[PDB]
């Protein structure tokens, strides 16, 4: 049912702002910047530094165990994001 | 410095910056609004 | 590359030859 | 980047990643944390 997230200040056309979304092909990132590239528990970091956009994840078959999360990619979007939704 | 790349005898207008703005940037971000 | 040129580059034509992307070179036109 | 004939406005800089390839220094100056003679 979760398939990405909207990133951005605003979300409207005033302001810039990311778009990330899983199809069942390829993983389609866009802002000035594009990119594109590849019960179950899906676990997520996203954080935005230093115009970075950094996310981390892991996937397991809220639980009380412990599991770490991998590093997934690093985007130079540079744009500050101060609201998100996910996207069903 | 770019003279005999950009300069112009009746002034560029190629190159915009912006001259007022409610507060400074962060490191590394860009504002195109 | 036809965007990056004068036939100015920004219309200041369908983007989508002098040396220089617009008149402001005029150095090197 | 360098030998381009239009340069992009400061207040919408360009910004291009550079990728597997190899760096040659010698071709192209403060630089912060690094020795530009090094560079290479």
């Amino acid at each position: 049912i979760i398939r990405g997230w909207i990133f951005g200040t605003t979300l409207d056309s005033k302001t810039q702002s990311l778009l990330i979304v899983n199809n069942a092909t390829n993983v389609v990132i866009k802002v000035t910047f594009e990119y594109v590239s590849q019960k179950n528990l899906r676990e997520f970091v996203f954080k935005n530094i230093d115009g970075y956009f950094k996310i981390y994840s892991k996937h397991t078959p809220l639980p009380q165990g412990f599991s770490a999360l991998e590093p997934l990619v690093d985007l130079p979007i540079g744009i500050n994001i101060t609201r998100f939704q996910t996207l069903l | 410095n770019s003279n005999k790349l950009d300069s112009k005898v009746s002034g560029n207008y190629n190159y915009l910056y912006r001259l007022f703005r409610k507060s400074n940037l962060k490191p590394f971000e860009r504002d195109i609004s | 590359t036809f965007d990056d040129y004068a036939m100015s580059w920004n219309s200041g034509r369908d983007n989508a030859k002098d040396k220089t992307y617009d008149s402001p070179g005029y150095f090197l036109n | 980047v360098f030998n381009a004939t239009r340069f992009a406005s400061v207040y919408a800089w360009n910004r291009k990643r550079i990728s597997n390839c190899v760096a040659d220094y010698s071709v192209l100056f403060k630089c912060y944390g690094v020795s530009p003679t090094k560079l290479n």
